[PDB]
């Protein structure tokens, strides 16, 4: 049982190394998302180019 | 993808592969029992022969 | 094809070449049982001469 | 648990396991009595010739 249960956690671990990997780039996307709201809020900007930023 | 092949890709071999350290004792382990008693195996041969007088 | 090799090798096997290690427990066990009859064919001589006298 | 896998392996090793150095000698022991035993067995067979006078 002690040499089962510690492959159970070999990869109970697994689980969670994989499921982090995915949250890894949702992370970055948000972030893209954050840079492109800094540029849209100027002042300078028309509806259409606005909107290009939408687009993305 | 990459990332996420990355981890499951981990994810199995921990799964299938074998572990080279552990294996290897536990390979001459039963290579040792191997060797034991078919060492006293020909004790057991001659063990009656004695009888014979 | 090369998987069956094996697999149709290792069926054959168990049922055409024998175990070495077990025939010699059966031959030496038969072997000594053949010394006790000559021995005790001997001594089933000598019992004829017991009224020559 | 790795640890702990540790002494539940060696705990059992110190009951269930053999022990090589104690009981080659004492594996040689009991053969030599039976050894020594076997000549006395025949020692007092042939005892009995003694009346024959």
């Amino acid at each position: 049982g002690l040499r089962r249960a510690e492959q159970n956690t070999e990869d109970g671990m697994s689980l969670i190394q994989t499921a982090e990997g995915y949250l890894q780039e949702t992370h970055e996307i948000v972030q893209r998302v954050r840079v492109l709201a800094v540029q849209a809020a100027n002042g300078i900007y028309s509806e259409e180019d606005r909107q290009q930023i939408q687009v993305e | 993808l990459m990332n996420a092949y990355e981890n499951t890709q981990a994810s199995e071999s921990r799964i299938r592969d074998t572990d080279m350290a552990e294996q290897m004792t536990s390979f001459t382990r039963y290579q040792i029992l191997t060797q034991a008693a078919t060492s006293m195996l020909a004790q057991a041969n001659m063990k009656s022969q004695s009888v014979m007088r």
